[PDB]
């Protein structure tokens, strides 16, 4: 098929001929020329669009462009095309189809480009930006402009946006860039996940403040400088409000991990040239004498032992070892010589309950003190916190349970004609229970260590996977569950019917295995462990067609649980380990610097058996930004201009000394 | 509803002769820099 | 032909130049193409192949085509065919 | 947009201006 052409170009006239072409070469006596041409009379455009001082500005020609603004040519968007071109003498000289949007400004489009010169011309001027609104602002001007054109709105929020975001205009215009830098980071995080069309735009935009803060950060030259900088009140001031923002990499650098190091390591010079071995003997013998660090601080707190504990260190090995101490107290509960006699119903403490229970009531108000504190907000937080309030709720369940049987019951029974929901049995199960949590809680101490902190991080980010996999399991599981519950409902027998008075799974004889859909569940459950025998499909009446069918739902689910579902799980657990090792590193360092911070506080001080008996330093700062924003500066200028700026003075000067010559 | 830019740390400008001295240096002429630094002399800035 | 290998280049100058001059070009595919892949099928594969790379141009359906994105919609469902 | 995706380092714009000196250059000596 032939075809034509549908889309053409107007053609160029004899002058329109006659004109760029003088343009494109750009010698002086033509553009005589063209002067007389046009006085013969400029506007005429290239296909591509560009008038006449567009293509001047491409040349690089001064006096051209000069010329073609004494004979008043549209200007239109030529200051915008000069600042595109990022050309400082044609931006200058304008200063003395659309390409754009309309609501692009010089400004914006300057600090989109971030070049530091045209920055500092513009802004000169004193410029204005107009400033955004709320992420979720509900007024007149917003739902107008979002339902009379909801793109363009769009659009325009994400250039202005991006216009902020720039390093260049933060250094120029802020008073404090950091700080800055820290708010225009997470303000831009919170917006990429309301506007889900653009959420890559603002992870990039995000993590370029936080680049932008760590190198301005780097720049360092001496302690003073740093402490200066971290101790910033608008204690380390900065350091906190860095944390509060996610700053991982501005936290991780090394200074400010060495900083941190001498502040958590105080009154033990020379910590790391000591072997391995003398540290451990030294945690070993300072542990051991928890009991009277914590009397002598309680007797004397300004004495050489009272402010032994207040060291940050001595502080956390105190604390540990007395959780360690509170966790084999709770071994030797289970010891059957503690407990006398089992057929008591209301049974009084025994000494090792009374010995547990001034920690439990240490760490309830440990816990009570730290959620009024921090705030309910602050509190959930942590994750390791709700563990915290579970084990906590249990302790006081048991409690009160306990002292609910001890003024219930008074005589004793045999224990095999106690009910089944007999207060002993529930403050037994709930005390268990309460032990298992509380024996789970020392992998957190598992990030004061280099080796078993990044893999225990590791593991941590791990979880998010599992659960969402879970989800679909679960699905599947209720599924079959209900399939088989409906085929096998029908015979259902007895306790007594069934040898030694069995009903369920728990049994050497497994029985009614699908009966009810709890016991469905259970047994669709236990499966995936293999600890379902294959009888328990037969049917006592002896039906081939029901025998069946069950066997074959059996079989299908247990393919598709641990055929398909086990391997899918395998493969995507290998590739996501794969993309959090790369930043196990910064990750640890940012956990293990929360977990020091915690002990740096006074609050704290004694373990839980014992806790229940401003213009001067404005203007140091801004001396010392001054100084990091120049060196800053002239890095990144490096990169961007020898190169060039080489090549361009080698060819430029070959061609015009020897034309003088 | 505006965001006023305004430079807060300020440095000295340099002077329009200091200027044209720089563009001399950049732009290698030997004799416009010669001519300049002899001005300088006899005026009584290469420090700037 | 001089226009199916400039629409290989794929850029807009010479095209719209060569185009300028009526130019056709034969659409691909019977009987009389089954007597030619006999002779040779090597040679009739790499003509069909030439074709439809030169369709395929990004700057030949915008100077051809008077609705470029559904042409490249139809397009993409011949060539995986 | 497509044009400034691809001619973005300019070594054509350079090197169109050397050939312009080599042109005028043999033109120099062969006149
Ligand atoms: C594993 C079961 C049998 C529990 C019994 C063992 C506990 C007594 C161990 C297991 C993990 C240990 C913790 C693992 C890591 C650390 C960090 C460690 O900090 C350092 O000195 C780190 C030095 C470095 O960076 O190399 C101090 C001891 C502590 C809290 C350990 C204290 C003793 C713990 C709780
Ligand atoms: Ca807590
Ligand atoms: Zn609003």
């Amino acid at each position: 098929i032939p075809l034509q052409i549908v889309r053409a170009e107007t053609e160029l006239s004899a002058e329109e001929k006659a004109f760029l072409n003088a343009v494109e070469k750009g010698d002086y006596a033509t553009v005589k020329q063209a002067l007389q041409e046009a006085e013969i009379y400029i506007n005429c455009m290239d296909p591509l669009g560009r008038s006449a001082l567009l293509i001047a500005i491409e040349n690089e020609n001064l006096e051209i462009m000069e010329l073609l603004l004494n004979h008043s040519v549209y200007v239109g968007d030529a200051l915008l095309y000069a600042i595109r071109k990022e050309v400082v003498g044609a931006v200058e000289l304008l200063l003395s189809f659309s390409e754009f949007t309309p609501d692009i400004t010089p400004i914006m489009l300057a600090a989109h480009t971030n070049n530091y010169e045209i920055i500092k011309l513009l802004v000169q001027k004193r410029v204005t930006i107009p400033r955004p609104h709320q992420i979720r602002c509900n007024c007149v001007e917003c739902v107008s402009s979002s339902e009379v054109d909801s793109l363009r709105h769009s659009r325009s929020r994400l250039n202005i946006y991006k216009a902020l975001a720039s390093p260049s205009l933060i250094a120029l215009s802020s008073e404090d860039p950091i700080l800055t830098a820290f708010r225009l980071g997470w303000e831009l995080k919170e917006l990429s996940k309301v506007e889900n069309e653009f959420k890559a735009e603002y992870e990039e935009l995000s993590q370029q403040c936080k680049l932008f803060a760590k190198d301005l950060l780097d720049q360092a030259r001496s302690s003073r400088e740093l402490e200066i900088i971290l101790n910033h009140r608008d204690d380390l001031a900065k350091l906190k409000v860095a944390i509060k923002y996610h700053q991982k990499e501005f936290v991780a650098q090394p200074n400010c991990q060495q900083l941190l190091a001498t502040l958590w390591y105080d009154g033990f010079p020379g910590w790391r040239r000591k072997h391995w071995v003398v540290k451990l003997l030294t945690c070993m013998t300072i542990g051991f004498l928890f009991p009277m660090l914590s009397i002598a601080y309680l007797i004397s707190p300004r004495s050489n032992l009272g402010l032994f504990i207040k060291k940050p260190f001595i502080k956390f090995i105190c604390h540990t070892a007395s959780y360690l101490t509170f966790l084999f107290m709770l071994l030797l509960a289970s010891q059957h010589i503690v407990r006398t006699d089992l057929h008591v119903q209301g049974p009084p403490p025994t000494v090792v309950e009374w010995m547990i229970l001034p920690w439990v009531l240490g760490f309830i108000w440990g816990e009570i003190k730290e959620m009024w504190d921090g705030g309910f907000t602050e509190y959930i937080h942590d994750w390791w916190n709700l563990m915290d309030f579970a084990m906590n709720s249990l302790y006081l369940a048991t409690i009160s349970l306990k002292i609910v049987a001890y003024v219930k019951y008074n005589g004793s029974r045999p224990r095999e004609e106690w009910e089944m929901w007999h207060p002993t049995l529930i403050a037994e199960a709930l005390f268990a229970i309460s032990n298992i949590l509380s024996s789970l809680r020392l992998i957190s101490l598992f990030t004061a260590n280099s080796h078993l902190g990044p893999l225990q991080i590791s593991l941590g980010r791990m979880l998010l996977d599992i659960l969402k996999f879970l989800f679909i399991y679960c699905l599947v599981l209720l599924a079959f569950a209900n399939g088989l519950n409906q085929l096998y409902f029908y015979y259902e027998t007895r306790a007594i019917d069934e040898p030694n008075n069995c009903k369920g799974i728990r049994c050497e004889k497994q029985n009614n295995a699908f009966s009810t859909l709890f016991e469905t569940l259970q047994s669709l459950f236990w499966s995936v462990f293999g600890l379902l025998n294959l009888y328990v499909t037969n049917v006592k009446a002896r039906h081939e067609f029901t025998e069946f069918v069950g066997a074959t739902m059996f079989g299908t689910y247990n393919v598709i649980s641990l055929v398909v579902l086990l391997n899918m799980l395998i493969a995507m657990m290998n590739n996501s380990y794969q993309l959090i090792a790369d930043h196990a590193d910064i990750e640890w360092k940012f956990a293990r610097t929360k977990l020091w911070m915690s002990y740096f506080d006074e609050g704290g001080t004694l373990p839980p058996p014992f806790n229940i008996i401003s213009l001067i330093q404005n203007q140091h700062y801004q001396e010392v930004i001054r100084n990091l924003v120049k060196r800053y500066v002239a890095a990144m200028i490096r990169n961007s201009k020898t190169h060039e700026g080489l090549t361009e003075e080698n060819f430029k000067e070959l061609k015009q000394d020897i034309s003088s010559f | 509803d505006r965001i006023p830019l305004q430079i807060v740390r300020a440095e000295t400008e340099l002077s329009a002769e200091e200027k044209a001295f720089l563009n001399a240096v950049e732009k290698g002429d030997y004799a416009t820099v010669k001519q300049a630094l002899q001005e300088a002399e006899i005026y009584y800035n290469i420090n700037c | 032909a001089p226009v199916i290998l400039a629409a290989h280049r794929n850029n807009y100058e010479i095209l719209t130049m060569l185009l300028k001059q009526d130019v056709s070009l034969p659409k691909p595919h019977c009987t009389l193409c089954s007597a030619k892949n006999k002779k040779d099928s090597l040679r009739h594969s790499r003509f069909r192949l030439d074709i439809y790379r030169c369709l395929a141009s990004p700057a030949l359906i915008m100077l051809t085509e008077e609705d470029p994105i559904l042409r490249a919609f139809e397009l993409s469902a011949d060539l995986k065919e | 947009s497509m044009r400034q995706k691809m001619q973005s380092t300019d070594q054509a714009t350079v090197e169109n201006l050397n050939e312009l000196r080599q042109d005028l250059s043999k033109f120099r000596n062969e006149i």
